[PDB]
RNA sequence: AAGCCAGAGGAAACUCUGGUGGAGGUCCGUAGCGGUCCUGACGUGCAAAUCGGUCGUCCGACCUGGGUAUAGGGGCGAAAG
RNA sequence: AGAUCUUGGUGGUAGUAGCAAAUAUUCAAACGAGAACUUUGAAGGCCGAAGUGGAGAAGGGUUCCAUGUGAACAGCAGUUGAACAUGGGUCAGUCGGUCCUGAGAGAUGGGCGAGCGCCGUUCCGAAGGGACGGGCGAUGGCCUCCGUUGCCCUCGGCCGAUCGAAAGGGAGUCGGGUUCAGAUCCCCGAAUCCGGAGUGGCGGAGAUGGGCGCCGCGAGGCGUCCAGUGCGGUAACGCGACCGAUCCCGGAGAAGCCGGCGGGAGCCCCGGGGAGAGUUCUCUUUUCUUUGUGAAGGGCAGGGCGCCCUGGAAUGGGUUCGCCCCGAGAGAGGGGCCCGUGCCUUGGAAAGCGUCGCGGUUCCGGCGGCGUCCGGUGAGCUCUCGCUGGCCCUUGAAAAUCCGGGGGAGAGGGUGUAAAUCUCGCGCCGGGCCGUACCCAUAUCCGCAGCAGGUCUCCAAGGUGAACAGCCUCUGGCAUGUUGGAACAAUGUAGGUAAGGGAAGUCGGCAAGCCGGAUCCGUAACUUCGGGAUAAGGAUUGGCUCUAAGGGCUGGGUCGGUCGCGGCCGGCGCCUAGCAGCCGACUUAGAACUGGUGCGGACCAGGGGAAUCCGACUGUUUAAUUAAAACAAAGCAUCGCGAAGGCCCG
């Protein structure tokens, strides 16, 4: 609730004790239930797949990018957004990409990324069309909506 | 309550030790014996007279035979 | 006809307050405050929407006073798993081990070479 | 209402039990200089503090 | 029928009962009056007769 | 009969809105609410259940697509794309 | 309204008809909520804002209880200080 | 003597204004000094199930209930009272609180702060005080032996105290009787949940069978060896239990709004059979009332299934009101499971009720007779269960709590009338604390008051009718809303009517009036093609007597070729254009007859059209003079910001 994008409910195992744990990652659009997806720096190229951006290629896009090396996904959240990975260099460890907003930005090679869109479309796209419509879907984020100019 | 469906399985619930006492219940076309037993109010129903009249006298002693007429 | 009252201080038409219509042996109309309605278990591979069957319908804290049988079936994953993707499962554990093993031999042909 | 605690009927407790007319032998006492309970209330006219 | 402590429960009130009147009692229910005295109906036990424990405590 | 001449299912709106408005939400209503092919198991009931979430009703299989398609034109070039780069990461 | 069934006219392109269906910040209109006009009643009132008729809305930005949070140059305001 | 002076007292006004919102009272009697108002009876009326009815939440706090008083109060009165006085009244394991978390509140650590303190709620903490497992021992003691106890080994994050709902979650109580006032709480009777059991309370299960040496005519026994933590069904799954820890996985709790169907109940309706009343001027086999079976078990209907087996389907078929379904297994045949609130049964008739009587015990859960029966209906109303859809840039709690499975660390006996163990049947003991009366409103609450205001819900009969509309009625309630009597002046408030004219009135058609329901026709400009539209305009409408049309159930046999006036197999036959009998809802259409043309006869119930301005619309707004053209709105456009950030609090 709140948001465009739908939400993966990814299920790993943990590698030290006998247990199950649970992720929520922001979904890409093509995954579906029933696949598996891999995350870490020998995961390969397929949509879903949680890898390094220092690994991807030169013009591979990505889905929830690190902005810091070690945090958790910040970048290309919203529904339909991607970045795009511009160039690497082997040296200082770093990366440049390309955000939504169209500003380019250099983050280390570490930083990790799902592969490929986010899914949610062009949900702007649709006019809203009616007050009530707008109402409800600003109820489910925060007490904004109705503007006096 | 609970329904007993033939004769000797009541004998041995009359004759249990928690068994308080015995009601001997006429209708029109059946006798009904009951026993209060702890949990539950056994209920044997016979529609033969001269069998109700003979399983009567073969009740164990010292149990109360209370007739509800 | 003969019109009724709650029989509690609750007097809102909320979820617990559910009630039915029923005759005494006095001839009379009264409430009797109904239990809520038990669900079966769902199955424990989260795909298939049905319920579980050979189970009692009960709310949870009714579970705790029935029978270890009436709570399950006799079967590995009875009364946790239905029997449709237990097959599967059976399946694909054989399955999956056996091209374990295909590809134990396959590696070990390739080792044949220096 | 008929949910109460029991510091709220105790309470009412006691301001049922000084709602009571002053005793006729008390004004027999010399010195008295007391006519009635001036301090009666009723459940109408005033209400309680709580 | 007693009128008891406010802070007397039910066993308190039952075992009271039982050794100053010497009298078996079966079960014992509680109010609170709405001048605030605790009122308990004890009822006694099936072979004791309530008319004439009454006549010993005095209260025929 | 043919019940409507051109405002096909934005009839609903009346006539509000505008006709530029129901005509452009129109194409989006009559895809988001279609019944599309299921990829997985053939049967034609894959429908959207929120936004960017469809399911098929057969195979109870879930997929994440568009807000109102299945899937977006962005997402069928983003996914031949990734490929291509993949089958250039090795050789 | 969409969806669906049948029939008809067409060389195709396609079009038409009758049903079915039950959408909508849809319409008439109760309860509810509100308060247009009579500038009616009353105006030392029933009432320190009420009453009568007539009215607006009545599946939605709907009405409403209780529990919470925001406190004075602060709050809160689909905005009238 | 003044200060619209302060406090207190008193006049004229003045026996004046007034005691006029919601139809209404009347007769007789009783008590009593006293009756328009009390009580009883009889009439006439109202509320008319969205109540003036029956019960609750909040709030009140004794107003509840008996007896008495007649001072003051109840704006008249009162013999009455929610007044006054004296007494009495609220009984719980299973109704709530209590327990859980919710939005949130809030300590500790830490940080800040002159300081009372306040920031923060996992953040900057050495935040686990628990555990069957084992060892070291104490032998504590029915020292056989298992229970205590200290230390150690091993395992252990809800990772955060705590509070937060008498409408959320939350195990398990119902039937009858009873009081002046209490009852799902008392009594009677039926159950049921949780917790406990060390000596193990009884059973049953586990679990008690094979092989061989012999004995014994055999049947049946002795010795040894070997198993035995249950069994059945192809399956869905079933059976009365069915060893098992740390750990892991899952489920239930646990889910929006709206639509359409179907099942069940309660109510309503119809046809009879009883019992008791009502009418009888005449008719009326008539009109009215009444005509039970709780929980909890057992069995069976019935509803549902996205459950299984056989089999393999296009000449595609199955099927719903709608849909929808099928080589990922249709149709068909046979099964399995869930719910079972329905019926029967134990409860159970002994109770209850209706009647007709007999006793008395100032005032009996008295006693007795008879009955408590058979059916039919439905787009009917209300609940409830189920199925299937639609809508969302809206996706519609959490936690206590309970359960199943995976795994197999361990435990238990050497073939004993056996062990460990048991979610199986029965038996034993306990369930503490607080609330519980009453009002819940035109008189028990707030508004200074018995104030036309305000204040959250549940149940919901008949007729008419589209209807929870309005109008009338039944069950239940009441006495006209803080007075009565007599008149019927003006002026007024509220309601009507009005010849001829028809807005000439007025700032202005303000107010009032016209129209109005349903059926059949017929509908314009303009338009964003959806609308406008009930456009505009016209006709009909009663009563009575018919006639058509729209259904559901059963049975459709050619025969003794024999005997299980009847049945198995069949020579023996062609309803196959379908009939024959029975049963029952409304609804539509057509026609005749008929009335002083009157008929949506009350009630209900749009006046219409042609334009101009503004706002797109729906919505919101100055509670108490402004509902608007004002605000909002979708749409459009611009601006800032990549988190070491934008905007903002502090
Ligand atoms: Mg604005
Ligand atoms: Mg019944
Ligand atoms: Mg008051
Ligand atoms: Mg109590
Ligand atoms: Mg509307
Ligand atoms: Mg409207
Ligand atoms: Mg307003
Ligand atoms: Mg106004
Ligand atoms: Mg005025
Ligand atoms: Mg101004
Ligand atoms: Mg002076
Ligand atoms: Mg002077
Ligand atoms: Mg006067
Ligand atoms: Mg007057
Ligand atoms: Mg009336
Ligand atoms: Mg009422
Ligand atoms: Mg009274
Ligand atoms: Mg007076
Ligand atoms: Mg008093
Ligand atoms: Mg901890
Ligand atoms: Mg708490
Ligand atoms: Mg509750
Ligand atoms: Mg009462
Ligand atoms: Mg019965
Ligand atoms: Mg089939
Ligand atoms: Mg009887
Ligand atoms: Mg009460
Ligand atoms: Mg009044
Ligand atoms: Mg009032
Ligand atoms: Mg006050
Ligand atoms: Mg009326
Ligand atoms: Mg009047
Ligand atoms: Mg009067
Ligand atoms: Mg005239
Ligand atoms: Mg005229
Ligand atoms: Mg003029
Ligand atoms: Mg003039
Ligand atoms: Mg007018
Ligand atoms: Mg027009
Ligand atoms: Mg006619
Ligand atoms: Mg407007
Ligand atoms: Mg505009
Ligand atoms: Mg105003
Ligand atoms: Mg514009
Ligand atoms: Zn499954
Ligand atoms: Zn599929």
């Amino acid at each position: 609730p709140g948001r465009g994008a739908p939400l993966a409910k990814v299920v790993f195992r943990d590698p030290y004790r006998f247990k199950k744990r649970t992720e929520l990652f922001i979904a890409a659009e093509g995954i579906h239930t029933g696949q598996f997806v891999y995350c870490g720096k020998k995961a390969q190229l397929n949509i879903g797949n949680v890898l390094p951006v220092g690994t991807m290629p030169e013009g591979t896009i990505v889905c929830c990018l690190e902005e810091k090396p070690g945090d958790r996904g910040k970048l290309a959240r919203a529904s339909g957004n991607y970045a795009t990975v511009i160039s690497h260099n082997p040296e200082t460890k770093k990366t440049r990409v390309k955000l939504p907003s169209g500003s380019k930005k250099v983050i280390s090679s570490a930083n990790r990324a799902v592969v490929g869109v986010v899914a949610g479309g062009g949900r702007i796209d649709k006019p809203i069309l009616k007050a009530g419509r707008a109402y409800h879907k600003y109820k489910a984020k925060r007490n904004c909506w109705p503007r006096v100019r | 309550p609970r329904k007993i469906e033939e004769i000797k399985d009541f004998l041995l619930t009359a004759r249990r030790k928690d068994a308080k006492s015995v009601k001997i219940k006429k209708n029109k076309d059946n006798v009904k014996f009951k026993v209060r037993c702890s949990r539950y109010l056994y209920t044997l129903v016979i529609t033969d007279k001269e069998k109700a009249e003979k399983l009567k006298q073969s009740l164990p002693p010292g149990l109360a035979v209370k007739e509800l007429k | 006809v003969q019109r009724l009252t709650y029989r509690r201080r609750l007097s809102y038409n909320t979820a617990s307050n559910k009630t039915r219509l029923s005759r005494t042996p006095g001839n009379r109309i009264v409430y009797l405050y109904t239990k809520k309605v038990g669900k079966a278990p769902k199955s424990a591979c989260g795909v298939c929407p049905g319920r579980l069957r050979g189970v009692r319908a009960v709310r949870p804290k009714v579970l705790m006073r029935l029978s270890k049988t009436k709570k399950h079936v006799s079967r590995a994953y009875g009364g946790s798993m239905c029997a449709k993707c237990v097959r599967d499962r059976i399946k694909r554990a054989f399955l999956i081990e056996e091209q374990k093993i295909v590809v134990k031999v396959l590696k070990a042909q390739a080792q044949s070479q220096k | 209402s008929s949910h109460k605690t029991f510091r709220i009927k105790r309470f009412l407790a006691k301001k049922q039990k000084q709602n009571r007319p002053i005793p006729q032998w008390i004004r027999m006492k010399t010195g008295n200089k007391i006519r009635y309970n001036s301090k009666r209330r009723h459940w109408r006219r005033t209400k309680l503090g709580l | 029928v007693f009128i008891v402590d406010v802070k007397a429960n039910k066993h308190q009130i039952k075992q009271a009962v039982k050794k100053l009147y010497d009298i078996d009692v079966a079960k014992v229910n509680t109010l609170i009056r709405p001048d605030g005295e605790k009122k308990a109906y004890v009822r006694l036990a099936p072979d004791y007769d309530a008319l004439d424990v009454a006549n010993k405590i005095g209260i025929i | 009969a043919k019940r409507t001449k051109k405002v096909g299912i934005v009839g609903k709106y009346g006539t509000r809105y505008g006709a530029s408005l129901r005509k452009m939400v129109k194409k989006i209503e009559i895809s988001q609410h279609a019944k599309y092919t299921c990829s997985f198991c053939g049967k034609t009931k894959m429908k959207r259940r929120a936004v960017g979430i469809w399911h098929c009703g057969s195979c109870m299989k879930t997929v994440a697509g568009g807000a109102w398609t299945y899937n977006t034109t962005s997402a069928v070039t983003v996914k031949s794309a990734i490929r291509r780069l993949k089958e250039l990461k090795d050789q």
